[PDB]
């Protein structure tokens, strides 16, 4: 029985009954020339229609039925449509019509035409995770030298303990400088080298008051920071977190004092957690460079010509900026050996993830709880950062390969286009692209 | 005003009228570019005309609109003028060693001048 | 790589493997919560029991996609063609966002009253070529 | 003047004459590269073999136009008219391109079943006035 429903309203279906939609096109068609074509605009909306009927033999219940299928096809809202050849679906009305003829006292017939109830946004917002990292890192930041500078305690003495503070603040101040001046071989690092002397030259005055050593020395850690590029920034800030760690471990008679231990304590641990976190965001703008520099807009079908000036990328001798778009990349620095390649990638991560896991159990100790709590949550950004950006791109598959080909045979075998073929053995690993491992899996993008 | 400041100006203003005189205006298919990157303004394209009777062989991209309405689909309106108009004074377009010299270097633009 | 539901007694709950719950990552798990999980029911449908409450889940508006099928509607019903059909529509309803996205290609199901008293529903998803293979298990029972 | 590719035993490849290989400047060269060499084949073909790679080349992102012809795709067929139809619109649109510029005038294709097991195909071109005399030939054996 054919029993369409659209409201739970029961009809009968009659006459027709049809679905028609197809692709959006735009004729491209010049002038004196004679191959032309189409070119493809998304799909238009399946515009479903169909013709009911209702009728009986009591000339009362038809009239009944009649005006229920009235008062539930003109109802707010979207309902669903029950069609022997459609199906089930969710459609929105949008014009019907009733049609008797006064000679048939039962039938009552119409003509209705729908729509599927499709509601998505245009701009359709997604989330920016290369720019949440620097955002928290700030936060932490703040947070850590707020912790300092509440938990430093002034020592008044002269003695073991006030000597023994002035070594691990000069310490600190050493490291700082050191990095910094390796830094300084191609940089001009000369004010920053002079205010690290004088704050040296000072410390006595500094020990004694607790907001201005956080702050001295966040300071200090926020100039190196400045300095570096996206180049160096990563190195630069991997070795002061080596250097700082090799401190918090000889740490963890002289003094006879505690407010000396947790002094000495603390400030390792800032330093430590600081310079995790610089490198976090070094590490996660280094991923925006190499993904930058990864990147060539050619994808075409097209023939090779006598090309004299750039015969490899760069631009046109004499063309200004304004003809040139820049890239966000470039844009920023106003890449490392590492995020080159995948398994590098992979490595990066995980070195990430467990320091600051291990620099979070440990600030579960001291500076106990926001700079915990701050510290998850940036490792959880940076972590999805990386693994969204790096790893989990769009149309990524596994391969094997029956024997070694080269890498521009292999690219076009899976993909079918063969021009990006150095991104595949780069991002592979392989030193020369003609010899790509047969049984290896290699991952091919798409 | 001296008088080789006076020359200046008085060059810029026909060169800008030069450029305003005469203007090309073209709808072409793609935002990309032949090579693949974007139409952008400040490119020295060669026209080749030669069906509608049209005398001029090369021109200087002057505005670039894209567009991406749904009756036009992929657009970019292109707008070219002559170089000639955008150059400065000194400069034209195609007395001792220091002019050799500054004929050389405004030649070769990438080379590093002395200054 | 997630925990995989294993059906024992006519409900499925999590088991164990050895040291930890044993894991599956592939479409076995995605097809038997899509399918066996009661989304809401919408203003005109009508319910099986007398009651009034609509089931579902309270993170539906949580996660851009109402979670199951609404095939508890079916809880009480007659050998009738009508329901065979019901059904059929039903579980391709449910199932239509994974070809909605690109995991499977093509679904193809059909409805059939087997032995007196059985709903019996034959579902075909045809996977790509990139897709690993999918478990494959059958219900038990015990005790 | 390029290479002239040479049949022999079923299958082509260049051959020396006196010092160095010998030359060919004419159409046979052309034809014989555009028929008999595999292009990509499309999303929706089903591939003669039980794999899914479809063979093409590297340079076809490379050079403005797919190389060769496919004919591949018949490699195992019965003796049935549906496959002598999809040699014959094989053929013609491999072979189109040389009408599309000014290097034949008009192309003529038919295919045939000869004595049992033979698939004829007879294309016959039209050269315009001034076109050089093509190269001459004929399939050999040996061992």
């Amino acid at each position: 029985t054919g029993k369409g429903t659209f409201r739970n309203v029961p009809f009968l279906v009659i006459e027709e009954q049809k679905q028609a939609g197809g692709r959006r096109l735009v004729k491209r068609e010049y002038p004196l020339r004679d191959t032309g074509g189409v070119n493809d605009l998304g799909k238009k909306l399946r515009s479903r229609t169909f013709s009911a009927c209702i009728l009986n033999s009591n000339a009362e219940t038809a009239r009944d039925e009649a005006g229920a299928l009235m008062d539930a096809l003109d109802a707010p809202g979207s309902g669903e449509l029950v069609h022997p050849d459609f199906g089930t679906v969710d459609v929105m009305v949008d014009s019907w019509e009733c049609r008797t003829k006064a000679d048939e006292l039962n039938y009552y017939a119409f003509t209705v035409t729908v729509y599927p109830s499709l509601q998505d946004t245009a701009p359709d917002a997604e989330t920016d995770t290369s720019a949440a990292v620097p955002a928290q890192a700030v936060a932490v930041t703040g947070s850590l030298g707020d912790t300092l500078s509440s938990v430093w305690q002034t020592v008044k003495d002269g003695t073991a303990a006030a000597t023994a503070v002035m070594e691990a603040v000069t310490g600190v101040i050493d490291d700082i400088s050191d990095a910094v001046d390796n830094l300084g071989v191609t940089q001009t690092v000369s004010g920053l080298m002079g205010s690290l002397s004088a704050m040296k030259g000072s410390v006595t005055s500094l020990i004694n008051q607790p907001a201005m050593l956080a702050s001295s020395l966040m300071g200090a850690l926020s100039g190196v920071s400045s300095l570096c590029d996206t180049r160096t920034a990563f190195s630069t800030w991997n070795r002061l977190a080596q250097r700082f760690e090799r401190r918090h471990a000889a740490t963890a008679t002289s003094y006879n004092s505690p407010v000396a231990e947790k002094n000495i304590a603390t400030l390792n641990y800032v330093m430590l957690a600081a310079a995790q976190t610089y490198r976090a965001e070094a590490a996660s703008q280094a991923l925006t460079a190499a993904l930058d520099f990864s990147r060539r807009m050619d994808n075409a079908a097209r023939a090779p010509v006598l090309d004299a000036p750039s015969t490899t990328t760069g631009t046109a001798s004499g063309a200004s900026s304004t003809s040139a778009t820049v890239t966000q990349g470039q844009l920023q620095l106003t890449t490392p050996p590492v995020f080159e390649s995948v398994s590098d990638i992979e490595k990066t991560t995980a070195m990430l993830g467990a320091a600051l896991d291990s620099v979070i159990l440990t600030a579960s100790e001291q500076g106990f709880s926001t700079d915990s709590v701050q510290l998850t949550q940036l490792r959880l950004l940076v972590v999805a950062d990386l693994e969204k950006r790096g790893l989990q791109l769009a149309g990524s598959e596994s391969h094997h390969l029956p024997e070694t080909l080269p890498a521009m045979v292999a690219l076009y075998r899976f993909t079918g286009n063969s021009r990006n073929w150095q991104r595949l053995a780069r991002r592979n690993g392989i030193s020369n692209p003609l010899f790509v491992p047969g049984g290896v899996s290699i991952e091919v993008i798409n | 005003i001296t008088a080789k400041d006076a020359q200046a100006r008085a060059l810029r203003e026909q060169r800008r009228r030069l450029a305003k005189s005469i203007t090309f205006e073209a709808e072409i298919d793609g935002w990309t570019r032949k090579d693949g990157q974007l139409w952008m303004p400040n490119l020295l394209v060669t026209i080749d005309a030669s069906k509608y009777a049209i005398k001029t062989t090369e021109l200087l991209v002057s505005k670039v609109t894209l567009i991406l309405n749904d009756q036009d689909g992929l657009k970019t309106r292109v707008s070219l003028a002559p170089r000639e108009g955008f150059l400065v004074p000194v400069e034209s377009d195609r007395g001792g060693i220091d002019a050799l010299v500054e004929d050389y270097y405004r030649r070769h633009p990438e080379k590093t001048p002395p200054w | 790589t997630d925990l995989a539901i294993i059906w024992t007694n006519g409900r499925g709950d999590i088991a164990q493997d050895g040291i930890d719950m044993l894991t599956d990552d592939s479409l076995t798990t995605d097809v038997t919560i899509s399918l066996f999980t009661d989304r809401r029911a919408l203003d005109s449908d009508t319910l099986p029991d007398g009651s009034d409450d609509r089931r579902g889940w309270w993170g539906d508006s949580y996660r851009d996609r109402p979670i199951g099928s609404r095939l508890w509607l079916l809880s009480r019903e007659k050998a009738t063609p009508d329901t065979l059909e019901r059904a059929r529509g039903y579980a391709e309803e449910a199932l239509e966002w994974l070809k909605t996205a690109g995991r499977v290609s093509a679904i193809n199901v059909r409805a059939e009253q087997l032995h007196q008293g059985w709903l019996y529903l034959y579902i075909a998803l045809t996977l790509p070529d990139g897709s690993v293979i999918p478990y494959e298990f059958k219900a038990a029972f015990n005790g």
